């Protein structure tokens, strides 16, 4: 699941960069705020470079959720050796936060794609 | 230079003052010589104005809006401004006891008006 | 207080604080002061020259 | 295995440096909720639901960083 | 051999230093949302969509930094 | 022993670096409660219950980090 | 031996820059959530500066991650 | 015991670096109490009682961290 | 051995990214909060944000060239 | 005796890292007292007792940390 | 070989001071952007203090960079 | 000795890390005094006496830490 | 002496970590002075003497820490 998540996220990042480059062949380009200054081409850490960082951050949700569930093996040996009822409440809160993180990660990926489509048509 | 004019009489009127301490909405602010521009709301506290030496006149204001102009002018516009010696201790206890019993006892604006009257009566009775 | 949630503005909040401070002071110093907190005025909203019900609180 | 045994004890100590962000996050969310409730009248629900859900998200960093130091012991 | 195995335990300890920014970032967005909701009337939607989307962007630094320490252990 | 014994003493000192977040957390919750109580009149309960419950959550990070340094020295 | 053992240390201390990139996304979101409730910067206006400001603040984390990934 | 003596002396120095949270915690509670007392009119008790009780909770992190560095050098 | 110390120069030099990452958000927070007060929209505050961000990002570009030069020359 | 002499010099320098909390603590109490005195009117006594007693409590961390580095030198 | 190994690590530990120079350039610009919207500190006046204040904060980053570059 | 000379050079650098608290302490008292004097009217007195006495207390941490690095 | 030459480069790099307090200290006094000069009152006096004298006191930490790294 970890290797399939990084491979699926890399294909979505290449499609976002290819769609923005195809629209620049008939609607100018620029994409730079000018305010009586220069050195705007050196800070090209967005658009093309931003797709690589957004794909690794969105694809890491599958690996982070598996790390929380795999951490119960270290707490299972100590609870079967204070009362052990504190581990049940902590595992229930981490499972609810991991399931709710999938909806927040899906909304963050759709919000990032809306900025690329709106800037390519302006 | 103060302009503490009420809606029935004038206290400061002419510019012949030095320092004045009036309770605003945030804290107990105090105007000095060339005060900065600050138009904050005045709460129900004591508005004392020090006249040069120790000739301060404590005026219990009912609340208003302390306006500070940029030319070292303070306009304290309040509804009622009376001294601390014009209040009675026996009559102040009758208004505070009736407002506490009427609070949270009905509906509409009867219970909301009793909470504001109990807070203003407790602050004036503690400054005697 | 929380006067922004109701229908009390700055004019109604200043009149309620001035009337409560005058009644809680000296009873003998109430000369020419009870008329400033009591009025017999009425308000009636008109429409088109007809009007609705007259209210006076 | 002498070098790997000494590195396991030192790895569990430097990994606990993330508790400063998780410990201060529980107080930053409680400071805005205590000062905001006195403005009338965010008490029942409204701001009470965001304080419980916001504290669980800030505490996830302390629980995730503690599993690394516990697995290396 | 022996030097490469000892560096794997220390590589997962210093890499977890980024939890301070991700842990405090989840509480910084919740503190402004709880105090701003009582100012009328950013409750339903409007500010609710930016708080959910803003929390996932601030928590992305902790998930990316955790993959480095997990790959070296 | 030798290398493992020297790493146990140094592990109890580096694990105590997390006390800065737990120590400053008790003052951050107390500063907002003291400044917010002057607005009248959050005294009994209300603000007192959130300050007592909020201080226990911030102190959980320091108590959990202290058990790691104490287990390596004993 | 010495070059292989130093590769693990080259990716551990290099990830310390995530504190600036992680807290930067929350600093721009705190001012945007508190400013939108003042009426009425919703569509565009303030939304364009928050979307463009979040990508510039996240550029530090992408450059620091490429250094740790190249040595590991 | 040459390796255990060098690790014990270095443990008292790294554990003392956590005094920044305890030192700044006593000043954070004092800054809110000094600025809040001038806002009228909680002077005796009320706000002064939370400053005395809040300072003891922030000082618990510095006293607990000092026992770890003192145990390694004695 | 010079190859062992060359890898450490590219990791400890990245500690300066905290000032460049937080500086881009500090200038954006003041520009977003000031534009909602009416009416610093066209130029004025928008033109100073582009020039102000280049000064804060100059520290991160100079620090990144030091660690990149040790890994190649 | 080379191990005890080398560790004594490094212990006195690492113990001086706690001066940042004690140095900034005296300035934090002085910044709130300078801003509050100009807002009228607690100047002589009254609020002067909390500022004098607050500076001595914050200075206890710097004096206690200085005795550790002085005893190992 | 010990002298050449310490020179490479000296260029990385000396770059830790960039956090104060990077955040200092943005702290002076944040107060100038928020104060210019209060009307009317635009031409000169506040422009001279922002240009002179940014050069004083940038002096710490230029002096610290010459130490690591001299190795 | 080689071990005694190496610890003296490392001790002068670790003890100099405390300059961040002493440098920011003199600026914290100066920022409140500059903003407090504009709100009227403590300029040559009142706030002027607390600023001179408050700066001497914050500077005591930098002077004590400098003697440790200078003696090592 | 390989141990004495290796400690000289480490003592000159870790001692420069105190520049964060000196760099941010010059900006803290300039941020409070720029926001106060736009409202009550001028900038050629009053706050002009406090900003020049306050910046020199905060810059003493950077000059004193630079002499330690330059002498090692």
């Amino acid at each position: 699941i970890y290797i399939i998540g990084i491979s699926v996220s890399l294909w979505i990042g290449l499609t976002i960069l290819g769609l923005f480059l195809n629209k620049a062949v008939f609607f100018s380009l620029f994409v730079p705020s000018g305010t009586p200054l220069p050195l705007v081409p050196v800070l090209v850490l967005i658009e093309l470079l931003s797709y690589t960082a957004r794909a690794i951050s969105l694809g890491l949700r599958l690996a982070a959720n598996t790390l929380s569930g795999h951490l119960l093996m270290s707490i299972l040996g100590n609870l079967v050796k204070i009362f052990g009822l504190i581990p049940l409440a902590g595992i229930f809160a981490i499972v609810i936060l991991e399931f709710a993180i999938a909806c927040i990660q899906a909304y963050v990926f759709a919000i990032l794609t809306s900025s690329y489509l709106k800037d390519s048509i302006y | 230079k103060v302009s503490l004019v009420a809606p029935h009489q004038a206290i400061f009127t002419n510019k012949e003052v030095s320092q004045v301490n009036l309770p605003a909405s945030s804290g107990e602010m105090g105007v000095l010589a060339n005060h900065v521009p600050t138009v904050e709301e005045l709460a129900p506290g004591v508005v004392e104005v020090i006249e040069s030496s120790g000739t301060a006149s404590k005026y219990f204001v009912s609340g208003g809006f302390a306006s500070i102009l940029p030319g070292s002018k303070l306009s304290i516009s309040t509804v009622e401004a009376h001294p601390l010696d014009a209040f009675s201790s026996e009559n102040i206890k009758s208004l505070l006891a009736e407002a506490q019993k009427n609070a949270s006892s009905a509906d509409e604006t009867v219970a909301a008006e009793a909470a504001i009257e109990i807070e203003v009566l407790e602050a004036l009775q503690a400054a005697v | 207080s929380s006067w922004q949630k109701a229908g009390i503005s700055f004019n109604k909040y200043l009149a309620i604080a001035a009337r409560t401070v005058q009644r809680s002071l000296k009873n003998d110093l109430k000369v020419a002061a009870e008329k400033r907190y009591i009025s017999d005025a009425k308000v009636q909203k008109l429409e088109k020259v007809s009007t609705t019900d007259l209210a006076s609180n | 295995m002498q070098l790997v045994l000494a590195a396991k004890y030192i790895g569990a100590a430097i990994a606990t440096i993330g508790l400063t962000g998780a410990g201060i996050g529980i107080a930053i969310v409680f400071a805005a909720l205590i000062n905001g409730t006195s403005r009338n009248p965010s008490l029942r629900n409204t701001l009470f639901p965001f304080a419980i859900l916001g504290f669980a998200l800030s505490e996830a960093t302390g629980l995730f960083c503690l599993m690394i130091s516990f697995l290396l012991l």
